[PDB]
RNA sequence: GCUCCACACAAAUAGAUGGAUACGAAUAAGGCGUCCUUGUGGCGUCGCUGAACCAUAGCAGGCUAGCAACGGUGCACUUGGCGGAAAGGCCUUGGGUGCUUGCUGGCGAAUUGCAAUGUCAUUUGCGUGGGGAUAAAUCAUUUGUAUACGACUUAGA
RNA sequence: GCAGUCAAGCGUUCAUAGCGACAUUGCUUUUUGAUUCUUCGAUCGGCUCUUCCUAUCAUACCGAAGCAGAAUUCGGUAA
RNA sequence: AGAACUGGCGAUGCGGGAUGAACCGAACGUAGAGUUAAGGUGCCGGAAUACACGCUCAUCAGACACCACAAAAGGUGUUAGUUCAUCUAGACAGCCGGACGGUGGCCAUGGAAGUCGGAAUCCGCUAAGGAGUGUGUAACAACUCACCGGCCGAAUGAACUA
RNA sequence: GCCAGCAUCAGUUUUGGUGGCAGGAUAAAUCCAUAGGAAUGUAGCUUGCCUCGGUAAGUAUUAUAGCCUGUG
């Protein structure tokens, strides 16, 4: 006896209901925003002994 | 007969050396030998003789033939051409049933009308013999 | 990263060591072989603790070095050309196992006898037949398994059954706190090669019936610089 | 290039069969699918007879007589799957499902009939190796199919009779490519060689 | 689309007190010019102080590979700032070009790791030339002696409909 | 990551013959013969002289190649068993009421009978499997062991033994009765 | 009123316009031929789509003269066997009856006018005279094992 | 809930700003199972009869428990 | 929640989004031919069961997302990367052996010797061996790991990111 | 008067075949010659496993296969 499945169907509802809760979210998240290190040479590159080269 | 039996199961393997019919392409019907192979899924082949440039091609494109013949690995155009000309693998192919199919079915393409008229003729002329003989 | 045997991790004191200690090893045998004058190699395959501090005891002044094989083959030199003196890798391939490398400025010939005299009582160590048989009785077992009077001995704990039954594959049942079979279980015959499991057996049971005693292949002078081998045990 | 196109179901992949078949229909070919025991499915048995089992719970509340009908045959599965491509709501569509026949097994007349395949279908050539399928006499039998060991009978005298055709056959056969080979080397055979025959 | 390799020089204007500036270079991957030389400038923002109205363009031009039919082993430096400060990945390509390789590198990135082409930048593509500097196994896996392999499951396209023959796929 | 070729190899001594269609596999030898279907694996055999044996997989995956490795595990078995055999060594123990384990054979069927299990009139009882003998060992008290060439058969009929006897709704603590396992191994 | 034939006229229409041309099984494997130890055998060979195979000339296919072979095919009889999943079809014996483009000849076609799809593949209905044989149910009545009425269930020359 | 402690990480191109998972402290009244138990302002409940959900009270099968047995407690599948 | 522009609906049909006042495209006379937009091309359904590279198996996958909610992570499912380490003076995994000595270290207790507990936690000899990682014993014993060595013969481990 | 066919033209449009040219590293390549170099090491040679001639590690830079780079 298997059970009952949710339904995939978005009900146009729900979908303006996201919409609207995303813009006010962005909007929430730029007002909060008002309060590099680079890598390097990575190992397995097997010609990084010629980078050392072209300093002085 | 306490021996082992263990099949074989023969395949065409993707070799240097291995011969390839083109069913794809610009070149459209014509053969080429893999001279080098950058990943299971392509290959760089060479025809000189029947004339398809020097190329990467997918595997997808052509078709594994039975025949090889003997090439170095990562081999020049000119090698390659006179390597083919060594094994003579065209007087193969041609001997082959595969290519006799290819051949008589563009002849049939080729054929015209009045040499289909003919054709249907010496067909009757050859089952009366035939069941003639059954 | 998954479907990986997680790697049983515990929290103790000690820690490894690493090349530190190798190079150390090779260091300190390097600078006593410009010290004493003869060397010598001896295979100690299986031993005991007690019984190599009691031969180094016998000696404070002659200096004992294991460690690695191949770390004590690379500082003597395996190849005629890679070599701390001459003629050493001639002495330096005769080196099979656990090799005890042994520097000293004494005669030849007390050390000669010394190791060949000194002998030990051992375990029987498997892959080596022992100079012994044992059927266990056919009652109560007890913790030295048939080498002495029982009145002398008590029952082994009976924590021991699961271990006798499943590791040794000896028939065993417990009636109360006792340990008990019912037919003499033979382990061993003289002459035959033994085997893990007859090993740890007579281990179990305290049985040092084997003879240690140290073999000795080859030796060499620095002032001579030459090798000599002598199969002495 | 038909009137009748008769399709053995065996080794064929349920929708995509479907697909070509209702297309072929609504385009004017009659078709009359065969050996629907056989059928297959992509996925393993437990998620296709989950899948039915939430058909099957399906049903009008107030009467049971009046909803969706679970039919358990493959013939009927396959007929579904089909069905539902089809705009058979439509006379068009009607007239379209009109044009196939679906039974279990291959039986009279079109047992001693040619069969087909669609390469576009087939399990062995749409399917990756290491992927598990399911069979659909085996899902119809777990769903309430009461028939599966009468069809296995029957085809099993079906293959003897078509074994016994095909010995036959196949000897005439080799006496007539013996006659053809030494009719052959005439210059009648060298013209025709010529000409492509 | 199918990619290019294209040299760029830019210039940044002259002025009085600075006749004839230093004119930096730049190898770009593109499928043409317009975009070449937006991502030059994309670049040149980024190291130095120019702009497409205070800088010029010199000479455009085309790279094509030396030897377009010699099988290759390429290693690609690659960075994409993402989502922490930027990382960087090595990869290994054999293939016959540059093109072809920054092409597949591009699919392979959108494929694995959902990462685009505004996303990426290339550093730097190079042919290894000697073997045993081939770090990765599934570009090692290729290069052994008299490599063999078969393809087992053939599966033929077929132009029809219908088939009379029960198919096989053999090989 | 696609392995272009992976390789697993099979040792065959003298006395064992090996026969392998598309992947059905038959291993003859002294004890006698054994017959496996490997149709579900998808893999290649083949043979290099008559002591040696290569599978292979081509183009596969982490799935695949543990197949191929346990494929190769199934055959080894096989030649063991047919050579050697294997004998699984089952004790059975009791408290207070000894436990009864007798044969039957019922429309030739070779049952294992077992009655008075921790004071019950039920009667258990376990069909042997083809490939299988059944003996009561000899003065060793409460032992049965069983015998045969297939290892599935042999392990899998012990378990249904061991598993037929099972106690239901007592502390195990204290309820040792039962039929168990004393020993693996070879003839 | 029904019934077999010696058929004037009506009928072919979800869509004829050469032929729906019969092994099973597998696909990291198979088909065909051949040999022998009969097998999970050896050898040879094939696929790489039906783009095949078979039919296919004659006025929508005529009227005739022959050559060579005893083959091919149609129509109606005739022998025997098989087939029950929805068998309704498959094969076979014999003798008739025509045709044969396997090969060589002789006559006719025309005006459908420069194309018009240019029509070609059962019977019930009335001539047909084949032309003889002679059942039921329902209503009404009745029964009550049934029943709102219908129905159901029984009986009655 | 309030106010705090700590610290796995995050960390204006900050080492000594900030944020901060999991843990954790105080307040709630008391230490000797005496607590006499003691209610403090809401703008529904009851018949017939059918079905459904599982978030299972009982029945069925299992797991872990100092589970001797007996009974019981916790939990898994299960409507 | 308040104000300030802008755009649209209200008054507005057409194609698409399965359907929809305010979403995408595009604004309207009646007809014909061609090309497109947005959206789409397995069948319903007009149009590639097209080509290419990868990834993914879900005991009710997914088929526009939104560090928009469930939300912060968990998982011995899979793929690709980054960093740090070990390794022919032999790495990882397996087996085998060693795993010591002062010492049964000091308090405590009916007893506790590495392993009920409290607090020291040192030196020696070593290749290495903890005043001891766990099982166990009334206490010892025995086994075990931590650590070392022998056999094996080439790659391996951990933490992170996507 | 009604429905149609064809030829030659005009306007709009769609879809094929073919030719001559200009550029770019005056394409790059391929190809030819030449100087070096090396390995996923060709011939030859050395030592061995050694199933009748196949074999492992050492040598040797084109030899009784070839490849790469530069220059022209």
């Amino acid at each position: 006896r298997v059970r009952k499945r949710q339904s995939r169907r978005t009900s146009t509802k729900l979908k303006e209901g996201i919409k609207k809760k995303a813009s006010a979210h962005r909007k929430k998240e730029k007002k909060m925003a008002k309060k590099k290190k680079d890598p390097g040479i990575p190992s397995n590159f097997p010609y990084k002994a010629k980078i050392l080269e072209e300093i002085e | 007969s306490t021996d082992s039996i263990v099949k074989a199961s023969n395949w065409r393997l993707v070799e240097v050396g291995r011969v390839v019919l083109i069913k794809k392409g610009q070149s459209a019907g014509k053969l080429a030998a893999i001279v080098e192979i950058i990943d299971q899924k392509k290959v760089l082949i060479d025809g000189p003789k029947a004339g398809v440039p020097r190329q990467a091609i997918n595997l997808g494109q052509v078709v594994l033939t039975p025949l090889t013949f003997a090439l170095p690995r990562g081999a020049r155009t000119a090698t390659v051409s006179k390597k083919w000309a060594a094994a003579a693998v065209c007087e193969k192919w041609a001997a082959s049933s595969w290519a006799k199919k290819i051949a008589q079915r563009e002849r049939r393409a080729a054929l015209t009308d009045f040499e289909r008229f003919q054709v249907m003729v010496l067909r009757k002329q050859k089952r009366y013999t035939v069941k003639k003989a059954l | 990263p998954r479907s990986k045997r997680s790697k049983l991790v515990t929290l103790a004191q000690t820690d490894k060591k690493g090349r530190e200690n190798k190079e150390r090893i090779f260091d300190e045998v390097r600078e006593a072989l410009d010290t004493y004058r003869y060397v010598w190699v001896l295979h100690l395959d299986d031993v005991r603790t007690p019984v190599l501090q009691e031969i180094r005891t016998s000696w404070a002044g002659s200096k004992l070095i294991m460690g690695k094989r191949k770390v004590l083959q690379k500082a003597l030199g395996e190849k005629r050309e890679e070599e701390y003196k001459e003629n050493l890798y001639q002495l330096s391939k005769l080196c099979s196992g656990v090799t005890g490398l042994l520097f000293t400025d004494e005669d030849v010939n007390t050390v000669k006898e010394y190791f060949k005299s000194y002998v030990r009582s051992d375990y029987s160590r498997p892959n080596t037949k022992a100079p012994l048989t044992f059927t266990i009785p056919e009652g109560i077992v007890y913790s030295r398994g048939g080498q002495i009077p029982a009145e002398e001995d008590v029952p082994m704990i009976h924590s021991l059954e699961p271990t006798m039954r499943n590791k040794f594959e000896i028939p065993t049942k417990i009636k109360a706190g006792k340990i008990t079979i019912d037919s003499p279980y033979l382990v061993c015959t003289e002459g035959e090669k033994l085997d893990v499991r007859q090993a740890l057996i007579l281990k179990q049971f305290g049985i040092a019936a084997s003879e240690f005693k140290v073999k000795v292949s080859a030796y060499y002078d620095n002032d001579s610089s030459t090798v000599e081998s002598t199969n002495i045990n | 290039v038909e009137p009748v196109v008769v399709i053995d179901g065996k080794g064929h992949l349920v929708g995509r069969l479907a697909s070509v078949v209702a297309k072929q229909l609504l385009n004017g070919q009659k078709i009359v699918v065969v050996r629907a025991e056989e059928l297959n499915i992509s996925g393993e048995f437990f998620r296709n007879k989950l899948k039915y089992h939430d058909f099957l719970r399906k049903a009008t509340a107030f009467n049971k007589t009046r909803g969706p009908f679970h039919f358990r045959a493959p013939s009927r599965i396959f007929y579904k799957a089909l069905r539902g491509m089809v705009s058979h709501k439509t006379a068009r569509g009607k007239a379209a499902l009109e044009r196939l026949k679906v039974f279990e097994g291959i039986p009279p007349p079109y047992d001693k009939k040619k069969r087909v395949v669609v390469p576009q279908a087939l399990r062995v050539l749409r399917l990756k190796p290491g992927r598990k399928y399911t069979t659909l006499g085996k899902l119809s039998t777990s769903v309430g199919w009461k028939y599966e060991d009468v069809v296995a009978k029957l085809e099993a005298k079906r293959k003897v009779s078509s074994a016994e055709y095909y010995a036959k056959k196949r000897a005439f056969t080799k006496k007539v490519a013996s006659a053809n080979a030494t009719a052959a080397e005439s210059d009648v055979a060298k013209q025709l060689a010529a000409l492509g025959y | 689309a199918h990619f290019k390799e294209y040299q760029v020089i830019g210039r940044r204007l002259p002025t009085e007190s600075v006749p004839e500036p230093k004119l930096f270079r730049m190898r770009i991957f593109a499928s043409n010019e317009v975009i070449a030389k937006s991502r030059y400038w994309y670049f040149l923002q980024k190291l130095h102080k120019v702009k497409k109205a205070s800088g010029e363009i010199v000479s455009i031009n085309q790279i094509n590979e030396a030897h377009p039919t010699k099988v290759k082993n390429f290693g690609v430096w690659v960075r994409y700032d993402s989502r922490s400060g930027t990382h960087n990945m090595y990869k290994e390509i054999r293939d016959v070009s540059r093109v072809a390789a920054v092409e597949t590198l591009y699919q392979d990135m959108a494929a694995r790791h959902r990462a685009r082409f505004r996303s990426i930048h290339i550093l730097k593509v190079a042919e290894i030339e000697k073997t045993a500097d081939v770090k990765r196994q599934y570009v090692k896996q290729f290069l052994t002696k008299d490599l063999k392999f078969p393809l087992p499951h053939r599966v033929q396209k077929s132009t029809k409909t219908f088939s009379y023959k029960r198919p096989s796929t053999f090989y | 990551m696609k392995y272009i070729q992976t390789e697993q190899q099979i040792e065959v001594p003298e006395g064992v013959t090996v026969s392998i269609k598309s992947r059905i596999v038959k291993v003859v030898g002294p004890r006698g013969t054994l017959t496996k279907n490997l149709k579900h694996i998808d893999v290649t055999f083949t043979k290099v002289n008559n002591q040696l044996i290569k599978v292979a997989v081509h183009n596969g995956g982490r799935k695949h190649v543990a197949a191929l490795r346990t494929v190769k595990s199934l055959v080894d078995n096989m030649i063991t068993g047919v050579t050697k055999g294997y004998k699984y060594k089952m004790r059975y123990v009791y408290a207070h009421f000894p436990i009864n384990v007798n044969i039957v054979e019922k429309d030739g069927a070779k049952f294992i009978e077992v009655r008075n299990f921790l004071g019950d009139k039920k009667i258990r009882n376990v069909p042997v499997r083809d490939g299988v003998t059944i003996e009561f060992s000899t003065n060793v008290k409460d032992e049965i062991v069983l015998s045969g060439n297939s290892v599935e058969d042999v392990s899998q009929n012990a378990a249904d033994l061991q598993q037929i006897c099972r106690v239901r709704n007592k502390d195990i603590r204290k309820f040792l009765d039962g039929i168990y396992v004393s020993h693996k191994g070879f003839i």
